[PDB]
C-alpha cells in the first residue's frame, strides 16, 4: 500500500479560471505519478506521466509539478471540455494505486431547490409495496440533506437517493429520494414528510401529506 | 493505430463463473504490460493487476489476489479476466488498458522510465444479480392540488436499461430522468419527472412512454392530477 489522497475532493470553477489539484502520497515516490481525466460514460484519458510530462494530444493548459510526496495538476484557463473527474496514480510500486478522484464541476450562483412530494399510487399498492418519493428540482450546490419523517419519527436505512449530472444549460442538479415501505407499514402510519436542508434555504423546508386528507 | 476491444456486457447470477476478454491490435502484444481496472458504479478507479504476456509474469493488488485470475494468450493477442465464483459486489465496469512506458531507460530502466495506461478499451459491464429478466411496472407520480411537478416511477425491472420519453417526445423541456438504482431485491428502478405550468394541468394530457427492450415492454401511462 502506497495510499494517495486528493484535495480538494470537489471543486467548482468558472470558464477561464486557473485551477489546481493536489495529490499527496503516503511515502516518497520521486516523480512516478500520472494524472488521468475521466468524463461520465467514458474510459479515462492519460494527461501526464512522470509527474511533469504532458502526453501527446493533450493541450498545454494542462501541467504537472511535484516530486516526492507533493504533486499538483494545474489547468491554467478552464475550457468547457475540462469539466471532468481527475485521478492521480502512483507508478512507483505495485499495486499501482489510483487516488480517490476530484470532480471539477461548473460554478454558478446559489439556487434553492423546489421540493415536491408524491405519495404511493393506488396501482402500486396492489403489489404489497409502497414508494413515497421526494423530488428536489434545480438546485446548486450539489450538497443537500434529505430526511424522511413518518408520524414525526425519523426514518433511516429505508430510503435511496438518486441525482442527475449537472445540467448543461443551467448548471444545476436534481435529486430524487425514495422511501420504500411494505403496504402494511404504510397503512399503519398517517403522516409522511420529507425535510430538506440546502445552502440556498435560510431554514430547512418541509413537504408532507396526510394519508387521510 | 493501437486499439483495445473488450468482450460485451455480461449478466450473471452469483456463484456462476465468468471470463471477459480484451483483444488488442496495432502493437506487439507480447512485449508490453497490459492490465485491468475496475470501477464500481459512481465510484473511482481500482487497479486490479497487470500481466506481461511474454513471460506471463503477473502483478496483482492484494485486494484482488485470490478473487480473480488475469491471464493472456499471445497466440491470439487476447487478455482475460476471470472469476470462478461471482458475488453481487463484483457488479462494475471493467476496463482493460495497455500499460505503456515513456522515457529513455537510462541506468537500465531505473531512472526516467515511467509506466502509464495510455490506451484503454471501451469497458465491459458486468451485472451480478439473482434476478431474471423482468419488464417494469410503471406507476404515476401525480401532481398535487404556478408550477407543478408530475412524473412516473419505473420499478422492479431487470436488466438495464429503460428509456423514458413524455408524450412520445413532444415534451423535453423540464424532464429529469434519474439514474437507475439497483435494489436489494436484485431489480432496478428509476423515476422520471417533469415540471409544468399548474395552469396546463386541466388543458394538457401528459403520458410516460417507457421502453424496456430486453423484456420487450412498451408502456404508455397517463398521469392525471387529483
Ligand atoms: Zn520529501
Ligand atoms: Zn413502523
Ligand atoms: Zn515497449
Ligand atoms: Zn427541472
Amino acid at each position: 500500500d502506497i495510499q494517495l489522497t486528493q484535495s480538494p475532493s470537489s471543486l467548482s470553477a468558472s470558464l477561464g479560471d486557473k485551477v489546481t489539484i493536489t495529490c499527496r502520497a503516503s511515502q516518497h515516490i520521486k516523480k512516478y505519478l500520472n494524472w488521468y481525466q475521466q468524463k461520465p460514460g467514458k474510459a479515462p484519458k492519460l494527461l501526464i506521466y512522470g509527474a511533469l510530462n504532458l502526453q501527446s494530444g493533450v493541450p498545454s493548459r494542462f501541467s504537472g509539478r511535484g516530486s516526492g510526496t507533493d504533486f499538483t495538476l494545474t489547468i491554467s484557463s478552464l475550457q468547457p471540455e475540462d469539466f471532468a473527474t481527475y485521478y492521480c496514480q502512483q507508478s512507483y510500486s505495485t499495486p499501482f494505486t489510483f487516488g480517490p478522484g476530484t470532480k471539477v464541476d461548473i460554478k454558478r450562483t446559489v439556487a434553492a431547490p423546489s421540493v415536491f412530494i408524491f405519495p404511493p399510487s393506488d396501482e402500486q399498492l396492489k403489489s404489497g409495496t409502497a414508494s413515497v418519493v421526494c423530488l428536489l428540482n434545480n438546485f446548486y450546490p450539489r450538497e443537500a440533506k434529505v430526511q424522511w419523517k413518518v408520524d414525526n419519527a425519523l426514518q433511516s436505512g429505508n430510503s435511496q437517493e438518486s441525482v442527475t449530472e449537472q445540467d448543461s444549460k443551467d448548471s444545476t442538479y436534481s435529486l430524487s429520494s425514495t422511501l420504500t415501505l411494505s403496504k402494511a407499514d404504510y397503512e399503519k402510519h398517517k403522516v409522511y414528510a420529507c425535510e430538506v436542508t440546502h445552502q440556498g434555504l435560510s431554514s430547512p423546508v418541509t413537504k408532507s401529506f396526510n394519508r387521510g386528507e | 493505430q493501437v486499439q483495445l476491444v473488450q468482450s460485451g456486457a455480461e449478466v450473471k447470477k452469483p456463484g456462476e463463473s465468468l471470463k471477459i476478454s480484451c483483444k488488442v491490435s496495432g502493437y506487439n502484444f507480447a512485449s508490453e504490460w497490459i492490465g485491468w481496472v475496475r470501477q464500481m458504479p459512481g465510484k473511482g478507479l481500482e487497479w486490479m493487476g497487470i500481466i506481461y504476456p511474454g513471460d506471463s509474469d503477473t502483478k496483482y493488488s492484494p485486494s484482488f489476489q485470490g478473487q480473480v485470475i488475469i491471464s493472456a494468450d499471445k497466440s491470439i493477442n487476447t487478455a482475460y479476466l476471470q472469476w470462478s465464483s461471482l458475488k453481487a459486489s463484483d457488479t462494475a465496469i471493467y476496463y482493460c488498458a495497455r500499460q505503456n512506458h515513456y522515457g529513455s531507460g537510462s541506468y537500465f530502466y531505473r531512472t526516467a522510465y515511467y509506466y502509464a495506461m495510455d490506451v484503454w478499451g471501451q469497458g465491459t459491464t458486468v451485472t451480478v444479480s439473482s434476478a431474471s429478466t423482468k419488464g417494469p411496472s410503471v406507476f404515476p407520480l401525480a401532481p398535487s392540488s404556478g408550477t407543478a411537478a408530475l412524473g412516473c416511477l419505473v420499478k422492479d425491472y431487470f436488466p438495464e436499461p429503460v428509456t423514458v420519453s413524455w408524450n412520445s417526445g413532444a415534451l423535453t423541456s423540464g424532464v429529469h430522468t434519474f439514474p437507475a438504482v439497483l435494489q436489494s431485491s436484485g431489480l432496478y428502478s428509476l423515476s422520471s419527472v417533469v415540471t409544468v405550468p399548474s395552469s396546463s394541468l386541466g388543458t394538457q394530457t401528459y403520458i410516460c412512454n417507457v421502453n424496456h427492450k430486453p423484456s420487450n415492454t412498451k408502456v404508455d401511462k397517463k398521469v392525471e392530477p387529483k
